[PDB]
RNA sequence: UCGGUGGUUGUGUUCUUCCUCCUUCCCUGUCCGUGCGUCUCGACGCUGGCGAUGGAAAU
RNA sequence: AAAUGGAUGACGCUUAAGCCCCAUGUGCGUGAUUGCCCAUUAUUCCUUUGGUGAGGGCGGCUAUAUGUGAGAAAGUGUAGCCCUCCCGAUGUAGACGUGGCGUGGGGGUGAGGACGAAGCCGAUGGCGCGAGCCUCGGAUGGACCCGCCUCUAG
């Protein structure tokens, strides 16, 4: 009630609704995709130059479920997200895999 | 396993002494959550019959008394509760359950919905299991029939908790949202 | 932490020992069988005496 | 000191079954040694309870010591009862607290407890020596427990971890303060 | 007990073992199924070669973190796989010297899962590829 | 909406034709309003884009003379100064919903004027949303499961009406025309649903005996 | 010279602390005043108020007055003042003092580059250049 | 744990615990070893991407 | 039963989202003893600062050129002689401390300046918890001025 706390986000995923399916996707890694407005630099920029574009990835680590209907929490390495990804895509990849 | 207020059998005497020695031992029973809140009711009613305080005292047994089965019986309940503008209040009630200690427990819950009064004012008498043919009220005597039956109507069937979509197709059951 | 408790207890590893031995299942068979026959042998001669 | 400790437990069952066996009842020795843990702050505390709370090297929330149960130290927890919670502690709660939490008062300072050979340094005693002669000294009681339980510094606890019922109100009320018996086992197994 | 100098000491997931089918999680052949050859010499990446025909993955290296781990396997007595080493990845069109180790050890390979009895379902099996599809699960799978 | 030369002259180009993005049919018919506002008010703040059709069905829970005299004291609040300044007594259906939904969002910031930018409640089903797709419900406040038997209920319609509202004719009227419509269609293409399910059968007995088993195992054969 | 690069550099503040309303007066400076106000709201520590500075801002005092290159500043203003920098090469660099003119700024930049003492205002070019 | 073996606590007019002393099976894991020529700070493995002197990358 | 339109905070809620009570992960009459959220609080880790602070090293012989390398002061206070460890840290009126900051002038000592002094300007950065110090650029200026130890005050 007294205000935010930027430095952890709150990502709600789809067919989870239990913290026991939440506890599976602890530890996976989670990028939010945008665009910028000109070509900036890029991982394989000169072995890959089909890779450049306005779009860019800012990662993150899921740390520990929230709650009880199976909210995470999720952890941007070492800065915050931008609020303007509130209410957006953010997308959760299968690895690091422990099965 | 479900009802709380588990039972209890209370022993206990006064601490021997010089011009009261092999003083008398006493026998309670009491519905308490934990042996604690029973030992508690003990000397609660020891220092208001005998004239017997914790201080002076000690506690012999605190065993957990065992029912016998798991069939359906008719418990007959006198209990008294206390209220200002009214004083005590006593009443004897009967109950359908399946042990001693759950019949209390429904007598405690509906002290507290019809009479508003919490587990502190209240004290139990007595709890016994009588027969059919013996049972003087008709939300209970109404069970007893052979052939007894009856549909279960305007039920609310909730999907388990794996399932619980939010958002469904109209005419299927093929989860949109969630 | 293992190294740490066995220095302040040296006997830690016969205790741990004896645990492991009481957790044994023919072990432990055995001694809830005969408990069994022990408390009812005394309950029916101390009730016949 | 395990020998001693499977000893006397036998002892006790045996002595409790022939009682039963026969129609009779057994009593138990009174207990001799409380755990005492404070559970409010620092903020508004009436002088009596404060001087008595200093007394018992209780200073701080969650501050936790032993205790021996003679009539002069029983009338004084029964003066900051809502302050306080306190039971009767186990051999697996003594062993916790030392282990994991005891640190020695040597020349003024708080040092934790890594070797018995520091154990054997602070107290210069010939019957304390090494953490299972603190243990035993704290459990059985002993004649040592005043220089055992001085030596050390007073134990500082996390808060529960499954939270805590009602700090206002008895426990006999369903709160948290007062005595619990042996129930205070269980609120200590989430603080230590 | 293995030391942590010798060659042969490894922690990987028991999952993980020759024969083993997997998944592929990341990279340019993500969603295609593989077979797990081998360890390299020390705690080192896997080496997956699927058959070229069947999956069209060649013989390359692979964290055993970026893939599943499936319970089907396939019995990899007959085989040899003692060619790959880490210097012929550590050279960094294809040479003629890696396309004839590449189709030597896949001759091996399909002769071997020929042999299983459900040889032509496997076939199958390793030409098909994982997606995520709207509105399933992996969490509730059991692979 | 409404593209301008610089739209159409931009797809001319590209090459584009037509483009409808990812949006959600609710069906309100039996819905209690509350429970069904406060569960698509957060959905719309999660980055949802939801249409809602037959605003008019919609329930309250009291006798029609309760909730009528309820919201005759909303209509008695007005700034006396400038009544053309004051609160705004919307009094369609459709209306209602969305200034129930408007309560539930923070709506003195962007990024909740967004969220209820994203919600469109029509009053039945009109012309444009027939034939997008399957419609949905929420089944926790579906007023089967909500309301006791016994008690008496509002239908926001009859409500609307007697307070303002004066196209309840209009409404009823292409409700009508549309059932028919829609039935005429549903009985024509009978055959080929047959035909289809005729299809699925016989199949089997065709295919491979392998594959039969399979299906046989799991229950769809 | 190389000098001796700490593994990691802190900072627990990069802001600086301005004076309460100094953005509201032309004429008031953005140096630091202590409050002295009985109902002022920086000196009470509202939540959403300026920060006064205290204690718990120092510095490490193992990387304190370290610069990002590595070295400590040592002020010079002539050729004498190079060699006390000779010995501890790898721990001070000097820097020319503003008021020394052009002439006298080549004969030290030239003393600096035969003896390898690190200079952070002479010319770049000659540091680029390896012997 | 079993079978014997005599001292012990306590009911009831014999048996009930606990001990010490042998006999059967069953379980687990024993011993030894490495101080520095006064003190302090410094030393950042493997794989890929980016960087080859440029209106360059990175912080 | 009262004087502007209007407040369980609002919407709303009636198989309550109301009143009185009872429970809890995965699996609620078969896992006995933590359903979950939020502090300048508690535990723990890192850094600063002050101590009625607690310990330790300080007699430099191991061997070594360039084309594994730097320090070490017997010490209140500094860029703290160095290394471990423990305990406190908010505060109006008020008291005290600081090899704490800054300004004009005297005695000493050491420099700078027409290859450009003071003054002035700044998306000039660096250092300091801070008062502040210093470099940079001027497509500004055109003759004086500063570091350190002490003394002094309009
Ligand atoms: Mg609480
Ligand atoms: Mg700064
Ligand atoms: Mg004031
Ligand atoms: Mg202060
Ligand atoms: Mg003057
Ligand atoms: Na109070
Ligand atoms: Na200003
Ligand atoms: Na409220």
């Amino acid at each position: 009630l007294h205000g935010q706390n930027k430095n952890t986000a709150l990502v709600r995923i789809e067919n989870v609704n239990t913290t026991e399916d939440a506890k599976w996707y602890v530890g996976k890694r989670v990028c939010y995709v945008y665009h910028g407005y000109k070509i900036k630099r890029c991982v394989r920029w000169s072995k890959a130059p089909a890779r450049r574009s306005n779009t860019r990835a800012i990662w993150g680590r899921i740390t520990r479920p929230h709650g009880t209907s199976g909210t995470v929490r999720v952890k941007f390495n070492g800065s915050s997200v931008p609020a303007s990804a509130i209410g957006r895509r953010i997308r959760v990849y299968l690895y690091p895999s422990r099965i | 396993v479900r009802p709380h207020l588990r039972h209890y059998c209370v022993v206990g005497r006064e601490t021997p002494s010089e011009k009261n020695p092999q003083p008398t031992v006493y026998k309670f029973e009491v519905f308490a959550p934990n042996f604690v809140v029973a030992k508690s009711r003990f000397w609660r009613m020891m220092r208001e019959k005998n004239k017997v305080k914790s201080t002076h005292g000690d506690v012999l047994s605190c065993k957990v008394v065992k029912d016998r089965k798991l069939a359906a019986r008719n418990y007959s309940v006198d209990i008294a509760y206390y209220s200002q503008r009214c004083g005590y209040t006593h009443m004897v009630k009967e109950f359908r359950d399946v042990c001693k200690a759950g019949a209390v427990s429904q007598a405690y819950n509906d002290l507290a919905s019809r009479h508003r009064a919490r587990y502190h004012n209240i004290e139990v008498l007595g709890v016994k299991s009588i027969p059919n043919h013996e049972v003087r009220r008709l939300n209970v005597a109404q069970f007893h029939p052979h052939n007894l039956s009856f549909p279960l109507l305007q039920r609310r069937v909730k999907a388990p908790r794996k399932d619980r979509v939010i958002f469904v197709k109209k005419n299927s059951k093929r989860a949109v949202v969630a | 932490n293992r190294r740490l408790r066995l220095r302040l207890n040296p006997f830690q590893k016969k205790e741990k020992a004896m645990a492991k031995g009481m957790q044994n299942k023919k072990n432990r068979e055995a001694r809830h069988a005969a408990k069994v026959v022990r408390l009812a042998k005394a309950r029916k001669n101390v009730a016949k005496a | 000191y395990s020998r001693e400790y499977r000893s006397t437990e036998k002892k006790l069952a045996g002595l409790r079954r022939n009682a039963r066996q026969h129609g009779n009842y057994y009593l138990e020795a009174k207990p001799k040694v409380a755990v005492v843990t404070r559970i409010r702050g620092i903020a508004k505390v009436p002088p009596k309870q404060r001087k008595i709370l200093q007394l018992l090297r209780l200073r701080q929330i969650f501050n936790t010591v032993f205790v021996r149960l003679n009539k002069p130290m029983e009338n004084m927890l029964r003066a900051v009862e809502p302050y306080i919670a306190y039971g009767y502690p186990s051999l697996s709660t003594v062993r916790a607290m030392v282990y994991k939490r005891g640190h020695l008062k040597i020349n003024g300072q708080r040092v934790k407890i890594t070797d018995n050979q520091m154990i054997k340094d602070k107290y210069h005693n010939d019957d304390i020596v090494c953490a299972e002669d603190i243990v035993n000294q704290i459990y059985a009681c002993g004649k040592h427990f005043r220089t055992v339980t001085n030596g050390l510094w007073p134990f500082k606890l996390a808060p529960p971890a499954g939270g805590m019922r009602q700090k206002r109100r008895h426990f006999v009320e369903g709160g948290d303060y007062g005595n619990r018996d042996t129930l205070i086992n269980r609120f200590l197994a989430r603080m230590i | 007990k293995v030391s942590r100098k010798s060659p042969e000491y490894s922690t990987v997931r028991k999952s993980c073992k020759p024969g083993t089918i997997a998944i592929i999680l990341a990279g340019r052949f993500r969603g295609r199924r593989a077979v797990i050859l081998k360890q390299l010499p020390k705690n080192g990446p896997l080496v997956i070669s699927g058959p070229m025909k069947y999956s069209g993955v060649p013989i390359r290296r692979i964290d055993s973190r970026y893939i599943i781990a499936t319970s089907t396997r396939v019995d990899l007595t007959g085989v040899d796989t003692s060619a790959i080493t880490p210097e012929i990845f550590k050279r960094e069109t294809v040479s003629d010297e890696r396309a004839q180790l590449q189709n030597a050890i896949d001759t091996a390979l399909i002769q071997a899962i020929k042999k299983d009895p459900l040889g032509k379902e496997m076939a199958g099996y390793l030409h098909s590829v994982f997606t995520i599809k709207p509105g399933d699960a992996p969490h509730r799978l059991k692979w | 909406v409404l593209p301008s030369r610089r739209s159409l002259n931009r797809s001319s180009r590209k090459g584009f034709k037509k483009h409808r993005p990812d949006i959600i049919v609710i069906d309100l018919k039996d819905h209690v309003l509350g429970r069904a506002a406060a569960i698509v008010a957060k959905q719309l703040l999660l980055g949802k884009k939801i249409t809602v059709v037959r605003c008019e069905k919609l329930t309250i829970a009291g006798s029609e003379i309760r909730n009528k005299i309820k919201y005759l004291q909303f209509l008695r609040k007005r700034k006396l100064s400038n009544p053309k300044l004051g609160p705004f007594h919307h009094r369609s259906p459709s209306d209602v919903f969305i200034r129930t939904v408007r309560s539930m969002l923070p709506r003195y910031t962007k990024r909740g004027q967004r969220a209820l930018r994203q919600l469109v409640a029509y009053e039945g089903v009109p012309v444009n949303v027939v034939r997008t797709g399957g419609r949905v419900v929420i089944p926790k406040a579906q007023r089967h499961n909500c309301y006791r038997n016994e008690r008496r209920f509002t239908v926001l319609g009859n409500m609307c009406k007697h307070v303002g509202w004066k196209y309840s004719d209009v409404v009823e009227k292409l409700e009508a025309a549309r059932i028919e419509k829609s039935g005429r269609h549903h009985k024509k293409m009978e055959k080929v649903r047959v035909a289809w399910k005729n299809a699925r059968k016989e199949a089997l007995k065709k295919m491979p005996q392998k594959n039969v088993e399979v299906l046989k195992k799991f229950g769809l054969a | 010279v190389k000098p001796f690069v700490p593994r990691n550099i802190v900072k627990k503040r990069t802001k600086k602390f301005t004076r309460h309303r100094c953005e509201l007066f032309p004429q008031l400076s953005s140096s630091w005043r202590k409050p002295r106000g009985e109902d002022s709201p920086v000196r009470r520590r509202y939540k959403g108020q300026k920060a006064m500075p205290n204690k718990g801002y120092g510095s490490d005092r193992r990387t304190k007055y370290i610069t990002p290159s590595g070295f400590k500043n040592f002020p010079v203003n002539n050729v004498q003042d190079l060699y006390m920098l000779l010995m501890q090469n790898r721990k001070y660099a000097g820097v020319i003092s503003h008021t020394v003119g052009a002439k006298a700024r080549k004969a030290i930049v030239r003393k600096a580059h035969e003896l390898d003492v690190r200079l952070i205002n002479g010319n770049a070019k000659l540091r680029r250049v390896d012997v």
